[PDB]
DNA sequence: TTTTTTTTTTTTTTTTTTTTTTTTT
DNA sequence: AAAAAAAAAAAAAAAAAAAAAAAAA
């Protein structure tokens, strides 16, 4: 029985210093994370990389250039650790998380040097497997001479004893999920598909990854097989999966509030209180963009959206409002949708012809490690609880303009498909970008006409904003001046009251409110309705009918949620009004 | 009556296995009620009245009278279940004679099991345990025939051989026949084995409660012989069966780990309607 | 020698792309 | 007469169900 002493001196020190580092306070820190692994559906301690630096730099460097060969005895000293302070089943088993490593690898580093070692990685999760049951160690019966041959490890392989030593009920499971990801934009090199590694999580950290998530994976390269052949594949086992970049420092309204640091509710709440924050974001949001300023107030209430609810009889209201942009090139619709794609999380991009109908709404694959399936995510649902940005709209294909239609009617995707049916949610606002019919936009026809959409995708856009690129002096000169302000001063020149990462957390945070409708604002719509229906008895751009009700309540309701108002003021519906209402333009003709 | 070393093998030991027999009879014969006298009287004489040959039991009284039982319950589901259609079985007889040659068999079905999950919730800490969830059935096959009883039919000496139990985890494999000790191929007798009705529908979670950046999960399960059309697909039910692991599931083939399948043994089904 | 797991083969269907065709300005 | 959208061809990939052969003990 040859001991590993490497191994056995690391599990020493590693014990000591889960039972002897402290915290700023002077408290085992460790001790009282532990108090609460005895509960069930708890078996794993988050340790940070930094404290096991602080502590003992020796044992962290060998944890890092021999992760895996001591992984093992990591966990068997967290386990002697627990034992001994209370009475935690004698079968279960812990694992130790790492978090925090200081430096961070890129997939195209991952060369067979850093196999069976600690390292930590970025990437952007393409899609998640099932979870499953894992057998670490089990039982083995020989129908030879019936010997129990007990307690063979497995290594990613189904792996029987060698060699005779002459179930399930009494074997240990941990649970095991493998969820591929791929590189990252920036990682990517110049003419280079992203590459996907398929890593594979376990108990505890089996599904902090979803699909379309930016997360940062820390683990250890593996080898996982594929007279004998060796047809070895790279694959990455992590130990610990967090968001690449965090949202909070530290789902219902006070759950957000908690999941914040304290200076981030302050700002959070100090901006709630600040008036004219409707300005403010506007202009934060997008500095570089000169005018449009309806075309900003648009996409700012669609980011925050109105408020979903269900009728008795079962009917949707829909509750999140669409946009689109129609205009002359060289407008900034584009950039309004690349704005708000780089700006709000869960937002997705797209072209026109670049995206079948598969990979715009969803496709299945059956699981390569079991009889189930596993649904690939089409960018419509990477979108779920954010936004899609479709640029070039009205070039997209019928057969996908149907099943865009359908995403912004029922807010859900039927797929029959791959031996499995399914019904999944798309809850997504839509802002698309549609260039005007033969490449201009003519001033002297109904909206209906100066665009190739079909009635029913036109018919739930919340709001049609135009863009036309009128030769005005005053306005290229000005357009001018902030083009070559921002070519001459990168860095610099963008002076937004508020960060991309407060905004984030603010909308994060006022996404959760469910404003109500006053009676007072409620006889304030009906007024507001009724004159906006008397706005077409000139013409106007398109017709006005009850879906523009809907949209004026679904914009009050945004612009209540925007404030953290919790009842829909008059001015709130006032303001919904007259964004709509601009958003309307009359059909001028000789 | 916690005592022992494991809660499975407990209920192994034929001591407190016939001891859990004959309480879960007496509660049967005398759990009443607050104002329905012997709810399950009525219940039992319904049931063999339409022939139902089952008995849906709340879980509420049967821990409310029973404790330990209702504790025993939910850690070792097989051995348990058994026993109360064991029970139920000479219930029956006793209340109603004759009904023995209907089905010689009755199941229990449990219904409002407290602690209630979700599919993505699931984990190896809850396998080979009654475990509720809800979902919509996504897919459903036809009501396949299971053998149940099975006879092989030995084809050197034409002899008819005994039954042998089929198992839900392992085909049943015959040995040498008895009369010329012959390990041949052997065959089923249909005209003489006894079948049980198998459906297998797949569970998906409500799109209504997945979460934002979430998509719903899926589990197998199978219904044996009382639940079959019990649903249909686009049904929300909830569903309380056993979390079943152990039959022939374990990626052993090539370029496959060892990952093991899961499929939900259907014990009680409640459509939301 | 006898089993078993693989090997094939033999059908069939399904999905993507391309090409060919039909309708409109 | 020429372009835009639709339909069909065709080729490649996947499922799979079943019969036969090679390797293992
Ligand atoms: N009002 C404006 N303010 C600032 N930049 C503008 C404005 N209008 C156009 N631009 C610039 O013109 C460029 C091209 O616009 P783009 O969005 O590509 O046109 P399109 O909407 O046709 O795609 C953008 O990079 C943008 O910076
Ligand atoms: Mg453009
Ligand atoms: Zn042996
Ligand atoms: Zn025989």
């Amino acid at each position: 029985e040859v001991r590993d002493e490497v191994a056995e001196k690391c599990q020493k020190l590693f014990l000591d210093f889960l039972e002897e580092f402290q915290s700023s306070d002077g408290e085992i820190k460790y001790l009282q994370l532990a108090e609460e692994l005895i509960r069930p559906e708890r078996n794993t301690l988050v340790v940070s990389f930094v404290d096991l630096e602080q502590f003992n730099q020796q044992l962290s460097t060998t944890i890092q250039e021999e992760f895996y060969r001591v992984y093992p005895y990591l966990c068997r000293a967290l386990k002697t650790f627990v034992k001994d302070r209370k009475e935690i089943p004698l079968a279960k088993d812990f694992y130790v998380a790492f978090q925090d490593l200081p430096t961070r690898h890129k997939i195209r580093e991952l060369t067979s040097s850093r196999i069976g070692l600690l390292t930590r990685i970025s990437g952007q999760v393409v899609r998640t497997h099932p979870v499953h049951p894992e057998l670490v160690s089990g039982t083995f019966l020989c129908l030879d001479c019936q010997t129990v041959i007990r307690d063979v490890e497995q290594q990613f392989k189904y792996t029987q004893p060698n060699i005779c030593r002459n179930d399930t009920n009494k074997s240990r499971f941990v649970d095991f999920q493998k969820v591929r990801i791929q590189e990252t934009q920036a990682e990517l090199p110049r003419g280079s598909i992203p590459r996907s590694l398929e890593v594979i999580l376990r108990a505890e950290a089996v599904e902090s990854a979803q699909a379309g998530d930016k997360c940062d994976f820390t683990g250890t390269l593996i080898v996982v097989p594929d007279v004998r052949d060796l047809s070895y594949r790279l694959v990455f086992l992590a130990c610990c999966v967090a968001p690449t970049n965090p949202r909070f420092g530290g789902q219902t309204a006070e759950s957000i509030k908690n999941q914040m640091t304290v200076k981030e509710w302050e700002k959070v709440f100090e901006m709630s209180q600040d008036k004219n924050l409707y300005h403010n974001l506007c202009t934060s949001l997008f500095p570089t963009i000169h005018g449009n300023d309806e075309v900003k107030r648009g996409v700012l209430l669609m980011l925050f959206g109105g408020v979903p609810k269900t009728t008795g009889e079962g009917t949707s209201l829909r509750g999140d409002i669409n946009v689109c942009i129609v205009g002359d090139p060289s407008t900034a619709k584009s950039q309004f949708l690349k704005h708000v794609e780089e700006f709000s999380p869960r937002a997705v991009y797209t072209s026109g012809k670049a995206s079948s109908a598969a990979g715009l709404t969803a496709a299945v694959v059956r699981d390569e490690e079991s009889h189930e399936f596993v649904i690939e995510a089409g960018a419509l649902m990477l979108a779920d609880n954010g936004v899609c940005c479709i640029d070039e709209f009205d070039k997209m294909d019928v057969r996908d303009q149907v099943a865009i239609h359908e995403a912004m009617e029922q807010q859900t995707i039927s797929i029959t498909k791959a031996g499995v049916k399914a019904t999944l949610n798309a809850r997504t606002s839509i802002l698309a970008a549609a260039n005007p019919i033969s490449g201009h936009y003519d001033r002297s026809k109904s909206l209906k006409q100066n665009i190739n959409l079909s009635a029913p995708i036109m018919s739930r856009f919340d709001l049609f904003f135009i863009l036309v690129d009128e030769c005005n002096e005053v306005t290229d000169y000005a357009i001018a001046r902030r083009i070559v302000d921002l070519h001459s001063r990168i860095e610099e020149s963008i002076d937004r009251v508020y960060s991309l990462d407060d905004i984030r957390r603010y909308l994060l945070f006022a996404r959760q409110f469910k404003p109500k409708i006053s009676k007072e604002s409620e006889d304030f719509i009906v007024e507001q309705y009724k004159h906006l229906r008397q706005r077409d008895g000139t013409k106007s751009s398109w017709r006005i009918t009850v879906r523009q009700l809907e949209s004026m309540i679904r914009l009050s309701e945004a612009m209540a949620r925007m404030h953290c108002c919790d009842e829909v003021q008059p001015k709130h519906v006032k303001e919904a009004f007259r964004l709509l209402n601009k958003s309307i333009i009359r059909v001028e003709t000789p | 009556d916690l005592k022992g070393h494991s809660v499975r093998e407990w209920v192994s030991m034929a001591g407190p296995r016939l001891e859990i027999h004959h309480r879960f009879k007496n509660f049967l014969r005398t759990h009443v009620d607050s104002h329905g006298h012997n709810v399950f009287k009525e219940r039992i004489s319904d049931m063999c009245k339409e022939n139902r040959e089952s008995l849906v039991v709340n879980y509420e009284d049967l821990a409310a009278r029973e404790h330990v039982l209702a504790y025993f319950l939910p850690e070792a589901p097989a051995e348990l279940l058994q026993i109360f259609d064991e029970a139920a079985l000479e219930v029956v007889l006793a209340m109603y004679p004759k009904y023995d040659r209907i089905t010689n068999h009755i199941h229990v079905r449990i219904s409002h099991l407290p602690l209630v999950e979700e599919l993505r919730s699931l984990r190896q800490l809850h396998l080979n345990q009654l475990i509720r969830t809800s979902g919509v059935v996504t897919s459903c096959t036809g009501v396949l025939p299971q053998l149940s009883m099975v006879k092989y039919n030995c084809n050197k000496c034409n002899f008819v051989l005994g039954p042998f139990c089929q198992s839900q985890n392992q085909e049943v494999k015959p040995g040498s026949c008895p009369e010329c000790q012959s390990a041949g191929p052997f065959e089923v007798n249909m005209e003489e084995t006894i079948y049980q009705n198998y459906q297998r529908i797949r569970i998906q979670e409500s799109p209504g409660k997945v979460a934002a950046g979430r998509l719903p999960r899926s589990k197998d399960a199978i219904l044996l012989a009382d639940l079959v059309d019990s649903c249909k697909p686009g049904d929300e039910i909830e569903l309380t069966g056993i979390y079943h692991n152990n039959y022939d599931g374990s990626l052993n083939t090539a370029n496959g780990f060892p990952v093991f399948a899961t499929v939900i043994l259907a014990n009680h089904v409640a459509k939301k309607d």
